[PDB]
């Protein structure tokens, strides 16, 4: 388990964080973010609700680790230990790898627009013919 | 355009005495402006209130500001609850 | 089977582009959100009888707009993906020889 | 020149009376190539009757404002119609006829997957046909970005919660990160391609050391063993 | 502290030619077919590092694959490579027969082949047949 | 520096006189921000590229181009020599390395070669009026639904096959038409079921705010 | 280009020598055709 800095103060996050998706490594605790003490620039929007506990049973994939997966390949572009963090830690690099490639990402738009016996007979009719001497 | 300035303080005198109310560090957090105060999170996109049509000075006193806030209905929550056990 | 879900709920609609919901956008027939959510409260509890769900939404609604506005709500995607003589040429031969 | 819009531009540029866009026949009838009669259901119509209800002052100026009488005409005669059709259309009702449960449930999906562009099962190279997937992840792309990012949910069940006036419930954002893993997952799409020819030309590349039927054939053993003859030395 | 002293150069585990040389006195088949592919990489590329003269034991351990390989020549005039485990034997006896054409273009790897009083049988019999 | 605080959690009625652990410190009262909220930015300003990836409308999009699968490579036969045209007991042919023999390698190159109301309620569904429904409806009524849906499918594939991105005028009043039928029977008939499968969440837009620390530079 | 430990009789500089004499003659083998 890791921990969380809050961004802005020095605060520790509880359970639940808010991410910033335009500065993209910083983060906040809830208080901070009910009375808005992340800076002018940055506008309310742009703050994902964020979880900090360890999830279910593996090979679930919810959209939050998605989310911070796609974040950390726009990030890095390489260096699967360093997304693999980014995920969370309670991830090998084998399986972020193993997800990444097991995504239909074009698989609909590919549906979308584009829509023997005999010689096995033999084979048993010559299973057949190496049972009885008498053929 | 910076990132990365500190936007909070803290003085060194121990006042923690009376202060159980504020937001500790756990000393009191001193911070570069104020806070910002929102009355309700969900916007209510329709209500001609907001939406103002284009067809037909009137005033109009509506009760609190929870008319503009998607409350749900006492009686699905008592049915949710009546759900639960 | 493995497949991309398909999120209907973000998708804006195509042949209308009046029937979407209030954010998607940029008697009365305007579909407040506060209407839209006593619509999709009285779907849950009434389980379609048409008359208790529409005066539950508000008595602005007539029957025929409540079953208009529920043929365009989305489905769950976890329902999609729910609903949706060779033979004696040879023995005739291996009898024979 | 987009007259249907050149009416709404001047209805939110809230100038309408100023300029009422000089009804002649060298303007009025520039954009019209009568009044095309409008597509949308009151977007296109409220405009109309803004634009009549404005120009009831000038009344003289604008010999258009018959052209749009006669559409009104249309409009009310086609109402006409459809009423008078719908009250014999609820009257040519068969008394009994048990329409089917397995197939309303497959009209109700296969319209629901038609309204909004999606590709419906039946149940009932060539670089031509490469630019028209690659046409369609674009418009994907620019209809995803340009949802409004204040975008949150409301699901039936936040009132298990008893949400005050500011209490930040935690089931706001289901939409906005389902919004994002599709518009990131359309962007890393040259990404994943270029992991995948790294891997299958690294296990395609070999072909003939891990797979077991193929290197204990007779050919590929021989090309493998013929392959490492050491030249002969010559005395 | 007792984990910091370790000698680098074991901690790999055997080292490949040891492990090569296991291989084919073991059984496992596989084992073997992985071996005899890098005997016949070394013999191909450093011949010096297979040469006979500095490792004595190791000509009796491809007589052991290329002595019965007499057997199928002999039973070769029929169809007699039915299943896929004397195909096998097949493969790794003309494998071996290989290494040891590759390793006898030293000079100093010729004479211990030539001494032996039994390889000279097997390509007698070769030319015989 | 002129520092700020949080709010406190005081209720509203407590009613207390105001105490206060300074007497250097000072109290403001924070006047709610409140108004239609600010039109937020689009999702292309959120999560805009910061990498080197290119867009997926760029023309390599191949994946397969110089793939060659070692099934696919030529392996080393037989090399036929010839001496010259007199020259009919020489050794013909030559052999270092090949795969398979010269005879079979012969036999591979042998078998090769005005009212009021009336103008208010209004949609596009109804322009067309029925003109078909009231006949159909004295029959069998989801005939027409699904010879309906095959044409909407039919057309979409027409769509999709012309990069055409609005849809026709002939569909569009061709799904309306659709969408009434299917209205009509759930106004006349009650089917025992008319099933409710929901998401059981919408979209809804929610307030923005900037944040309250001013800007450094 | 795959390197390798083994035991050998011989010192790390005698086999590289024993490379430089085979190295030479493959070598002059290749230029020469
Ligand atoms: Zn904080």
């Amino acid at each position: 388990h890791k921990v969380y800095i809050c961004h802005t103060c020095g605060n520790e996050s509880i359970n639940v964080r808010y991410h910033n998706l335009r500065a993209r490594d910083t983060n906040l605790c809830s208080r901070c973010f009910q009375e808005g003490h992340f800076g002018a620039n940055f506008q309310s929007s742009d703050f994902i609700r964020l979880e900090n506990n360890g999830n279910s049973v593996k090979k679930n994939w919810s959209d939050q680790e998605m989310l911070l997966l796609l974040e950390g390949i726009e990030m890095y572009e390489d260096q699967w230990e360093k997304i693999a963090d980014h995920v969370g830690g309670h991830k090998r690099v084998e399986d972020c790898i193993e997800k990444f490639l097991s995504l239909p990402i074009e698989d609909n738009y590919i549906r979308e627009v584009v829509g023997s016996k005999l010689m096995e007979c033999v084979n048993d009719a010559v299973q057949t013919l190496l049972q009885g001497d008498d053929k | 355009i910076m990132i990365d300035a500190a936007s909070s303080f803290v003085l060194p005198i121990s006042i923690t005495k009376n202060v159980d109310v504020l937001q500790r560090t756990d000393e009191i957090l001193w911070f570069r402006g104020p806070s910002v105060i929102v009355n309700e999170r969900i916007i209510n996109s329709g209500d001609p209130h907001l939406s103002l049509p284009l067809n037909r000075n009137e005033k109009e006193s509506l009760p609190g500001p929870f008319v503009l806030g998607l409350r749900p209905s006492a009686k699905f929550t008592a049915h949710r609850l009546s759900m639960l056990r | 089977k493995k497949e991309f879900p398909v999120n209907l709920t973000i998708k804006k609609n195509v042949y209308d582009s009046a029937q979407d919901f209030n954010a998607l956008q940029d008697v009365k027939k305007n579909w407040s959100d506060q209407e839209m959510l006593l619509l999709l409260e009285g779907i849950e509890m009434y389980e379609d009888q048409w008359e208790k769900i529409a005066d539950h939404v508000g008595g602005h609604k007539r029957v025929e707009d409540c079953i208009e506005k529920f043929l365009s709500l989305p489905i769950e995607d976890n329902y999609i993906r729910e609903v949706v003589s060779k033979l004696m040429e040879c023995v005739n031969d291996a009898v024979q020889t | 020149l987009q007259e249907q819009s050149e009416l709404m531009s001047t209805v939110m540029n809230n100038t309408p009376t100023t300029v009422a866009a000089l009804a002649a026949v060298a303007a009025a009838s520039e954009t019209n190539g009568t009044i095309p009669k409008p597509r949308s259901s009151a977007q296109l119509e409220q405009l109309l009757y803004r634009y009549r209800a404005i120009q009831n002052h000038p009344k003289e100026n604008k010999l258009e404002i018959k052209a749009i009488e006669d559409t009104f005409r249309n409009i009310s005669r086609d109402q006409d119609i459809y009423e008078t059709k719908l009250d014999t259309l609820r009257k040519s009702i068969d008394k009994g006829f048990q329409y089917d449960e397995d197939l309303l449930n497959k009209h109700l999906v296969a319209l629901q997957l038609l309204e909004k562009d999606t590709d419906v099962p039946d149940y009932f190279g060539d670089p031509d046909t490469e630019i028209r997937i690659s046409a369609r992840i674009s418009n994907r792309i620019n209809e995803l970005e340009r949802l409004p990012a204040n975008l949150g949910t409301y699901s039936l069940d936040d009132c298990l919660e008893f949400i005050t006036k500011d209490d930040l419930s935690s089931r706001m954002d289901t939409f906005k990160i389902k919004a994002l893993v599709e518009l990131k997952s359309l962007k890393l799409l040259t990404k994943q391609k270029s992991i995948r020819q790294k891997l299958i030309n690294n296990v395609a590349s070999q072909a003939h050391h891990n797979i077991p039927y193929l290197r204990d054939s007779p050919f590929t053993a021989a090309a493998q063993r013929s392959v490492q003859i050491r030249s002969k030395v010559i005395v | 502290n007792v984990f910091q002293s370790l000698p680098k150069e074991t901690a790999r585990g055997v080292d490949d030619l040891t492990r090569m040389e296991m291989a084919l006195l073991s059984g496992i088949p596989e084992e073997i077919k992985w071996s005899l592919k890098k005997y016949l990489t070394y013999s191909n590329k450093a011949p010096y590092m297979i040469s006979l003269r500095t490792l004595p034991d190791l000509l009796p351990l491809f007589k052991t694959f290329i002595l019965p390989l007499e057997r199928i020549v002999e039973g070769l005039n029929k169809s007699s490579i039915c299943d896929s485990k004397a195909m096998d034997s097949l493969q790794m006896g003309l494998n071996a027969l290989l290494i040891l054409r590759n390793l006898a273009q030293d000079t100093d790897s010729v004479q211990i082949l030539v001494k032996d009083r039994e390889i000279k049988s097997f390509i007698l019999f070769i030319l015989k047949k | 520096m002129d520092l700020f605080s949080s709010i406190i959690s005081k209720s509203n009625l407590d009613k207390r006189p105001h105490e206060l652990p300074n007497t250097n410190f000072k109290i403001n009262n924070v006047l709610p921000q409140t108004d239609i909220e600010n039109e937020a930015p689009r999702l292309g300003f959120v999560g805009a590229n910061t990498s080197n990836i290119p867009d997926p409308t760029l023309p390599p999009t191949e994946m397969m181009t110089r793939f060659l699968h070692p099934n696919w490579y030529a392996l080393p036969t037989t090399v036929w020599l010839k001496y010259g045209n007199y020259n009919s007991w020489a050794p013909s042919f030559n052999e270092n390395g090949t795969v398979v023999d010269s005879t079979t390698r012969g036999l591979i190159w042998l078998e090769r070669i005005i009212k009021l109301q009336n103008l208010y309620n209004w949609t596009p569904s109804n322009y067309i009026g029925d003109d078909e429904i009231e006949n159909f409806r004295n029959g069998t009524p989801d005939k027409l639904v699904s010879d309906s849906l095959l044409k909407l499918k039919r057309l979409r594939k027409e769509r999709i096959l012309n990069k055409v991105l609005k849809p026709t005028t002939e569909e569009r009043e061709l799904y309306f038409k659709v969408k009434r039928i299917l209205k009509e029977v759930i106004l006349a008939k009650k089917v025992s079921k008319v099933p409710i499968n929901n998401v059981r969440a919408f979209p809804v837009l929610q307030t923005n705010y900037n944040g309250s620390i001013p800007v450094v530079r | 280009a795959v390197f390798d430990l083994m035991t050998s009789p011989f010192t790390q500089e005698e086999v590289l020598i024993k490379e430089i004499d085979f190295l030479k003659n493959k070598l002059l083998d290749l230029q020469s055709l």
